[PDB]
């Protein structure tokens, strides 16, 4: 349970991490849709 | 190892690739990319020789997006330009080829905005996407 | 009791990564007593002296409006220091506004907070770009 | 008490005049149990291990084999720490025998004495060029 | 029978006009079981491991997203290989979506098929850009 | 025998093999593809 | 004594087959006293310096780096000169790097090589494009 | 059999050992039928054409006279090929004769004996100094 | 109270700090080792 | 009105003082309109020129970059010019980062400021090593 | 037992792996001589 | 891990630490670092006023070796420059501070010219060493 600064533990990577997401579709369920392919 | 959040040419980037993709394979579902006040204008031409409006929601951009038949639609992009603009929102510039039902690829024209939903980090929709094919114009 | 290697590249990490995402909680790193110095420039070309207080701190850093900073860490060497406090000397490229990286030199001094076990809080940060010194 | 600025400098023209005049004289410096890491490359080639203790402090200088070690002082930057200590960065030129001069950075934390005020000895000191790693 | 650099001179005309135009038709290049790298990083900040199989070429292919790809050939160097293959170094500069043109290397090993005369398949394909290593 | 330079008869004219394929890919099946589009 | 018009359209085949195919080779083309005069590079490209010799020619040759140079000719004349020479002049539609058609004039002045019967070299060689001027 | 990856390393560093330690017995490393080119130009500019025949090879190697040359070997990249051979791909820097190190860019592909196992020959050698092409 | 540009009485004097030593030298004597040889 | 000679002495010893400790803060002895020609070099070391005001004065002596200088300070002659103005004319050993004691000249043309009595500023600052000439 | 060209395993090894050394101090006898102090 | 056998320039600062802390701390081994073809000459005056001849040889650079008693030798090298000569052999200058007996430091330079023994790689001996001190002769 290492911490940094005030910060609670797991904040960090709570805040940080979030993927790379466009409109409505979940992260990763955008390339699903697209496999099957040559 | 350091996450850092994606860059506006990144993101412009990556929805261009997630947009065309989808559009090639389910084109059904492309209404999911917009959002309520979202203006959406695809390459339209009304009976009178002027280009066609444009829809703004939800519902008519989705029976827009039928009444086109959109089906084997083959795309080829050209050019991709983000940048950031007002409220971390990303303004994109397309250009390049598309063709539907295999016919001739034909030149297209394009510009998107994407806006953050705020609540959820890291995630956009599109908030305008002005298409037009440069054959019906020029 | 964790190594001050671990502890070093654990907060760069997570100290860039909120430089980047989160600038506005930077100052919640820093302490009462904290020194900060992020490359600044007077009229005489001497480089800013640093500031003093976590408001202070926040207040600089407010006024560097980090926006979208992308860094790249070359090299980090964290060790051990007075108090079981760590020392961490990095070297790298840092670019705000997504312009050009620039090179930068940094040391970080982080102390324990004795209260919390395996808290740590930046006592020291001073930073130098490099072209604006060499 | 003297500041923390004071100290810094007056550490570093000393410690940038010995270097060049006496280099085995530089072990005295130091004390028990204090980190110096200068060093350039090893098997891995990035990490130099750290050396602790004037008996392997020593021994690591006359390794380096500073020959008339001319030093280029572009910046010095120090603020208080620890246990009323002093963390400065150092950033500069270093021509060892007559030689290219490099770019380099160099961190101590003067750490002070119990027993002698106004005494010091360099607890951490971490060296690391500029091409070595860029 | 062709000259090994007549073979290796049109395959790098033939590669290098097809990246620019359908980069998705890449694929058919490759046959079963050919190396192919290209990633240049990964996340570990490691050059990417090998992809076998059309199908993970193609996505690879896929997923560099090459826009209007341009190379820059500066130099081609075809020479005769084992079981009558040809291996191609491509020197020059790549330049994907209009951004800044970057040196890159490439090497191609084609191997030959018994069935059918003067048909080569890329059993390796190697690729590497300056910036990222020095 | 009319070449040029230090050019004899036979050498570009072998140099220019259209013959020649790579992949699948039928012979100039990827000019034309490059062409015109 | 080839027919001037007969030998214009032997040279022009094969020049820009050989442009198409191997732009590396293009200087074979040429000799020594041989003034090449193209599009022009510089800090603007305004500037289109005219160059002498294999060496010079070859260098801009690989400077323009024709890759994939696709060349549809519409018109060539083919005409007698002083010392038994040709004068070609060819209008076509030049696509380099897989751009668009663009209309172009290229004016040779080939002047017989003295020893050999029927062989020619490239004695001036004036390219210029459509767009730019107009 | 051991992993191409180790087979493409460890003949990268005997290599590199041989071309300043002993160059004379570099010849040794190639077989009866391989090519070799390590960076030459001509008169007129094009790059040195690769030679042919250990004993071509190694008078080419006696003319290029390395003389202690220093090698930094940025990055290495060997992958399996035809008849389990490796081809290697390597980046770095090469100085001769104590002066200024150079960028290169080289190409490997070894092939086995046939004879006793873990064997290699270098089959093909192609090596590019960056400044020269580029 | 006569000073030179913008500096107030002393600062430079306290600046100069005669009597810090570190390490174990005597203070001074690393001056003298290096300004006479 | 302090005495010509008494200001000249306070101001030599105090400047090199500063000199010799702190050559970071050289350029608060000058202000606006304010001469400095001290040795330096263009592209040989003989073109001298003068620079202006505080900025160029700083940025002049940090480029100087006067390392542990001991300036043994032989002679110094104190008078008053024009408008209670003093020059003052030193003779010297200047030795820089330890090399050999070299003998110089420094006239000083000293201004009062006009609102603080008994202040002064270093209106013109001519520096001369005496191994320069002869 | 990995080997390139003519050269048997270990050949390279034992032809440069030899370490700088002067007069006929082996490698390494001078350190000790030299660190003789504290 | 290139081993790289060792340039001169590195290989001539080894010598002169190696020297100079044998000189300093054992200077009777000092005899080891010659051979049979050396020649030595390090600062001597002999009773003319001329700076004294040089030894050639091993039994006689020992017998001047204990000859100047070096004790407690203070030497302190400010510069050291080495180049390759004929027969891989290293040509190397130096100059700097000795001090011997605990005198005052003498200015110095010296020239030394190592060689390759032959049979041992990477083994050099000192084949040549001049060495004068600068008042005796300035």
């Amino acid at each position: 349970p290492i911490t940094f600064g005030d910060f609670n533990d797991g904040e960090i990577e709570s805040l940080s991490s979030e993927l790379l997401t466009f409109g409505d579709f979940l992260p990763g369920e955008v390339d699903d849709l697209t496999d099957s392919d040559w | 190892m350091v996450m850092e959040k994606p860059s506006p040419l990144l993101v412009g980037r990556e929805f261009v690739r997630q947009y065309y993709t989808l559009l090639n394979q389910a084109p059904d579902m492309l209404h999911r990319f917009y959002g309520k006040n979202s203006s959406y204008v695809h390459g339209g031409l009304d009976s009178n020789g002027k280009p066609a409006d444009a829809v703004y929601g939800q519902k008519e951009i989705h029976r827009k997006v039928m009444s086109q038949n959109f089906t084997n639609c083959h795309t080829k992009i050209r050019h991709v330009d983000a940048h950031a603009t007002l409220n971390d929102g990303v303004v994109v510039q397309v250009m390049g080829l598309l063709s539907n039902n295999n016919q001739a690829l034909r030149r297209f024209m394009q510009t998107f905005v994407l806006a953050p939903e705020g609540s959820v980090a890291n995630k956009f929709y599109v908030h305008n996407d002005i298409f037009r094919y440069q054959d019906e114009v020029f």
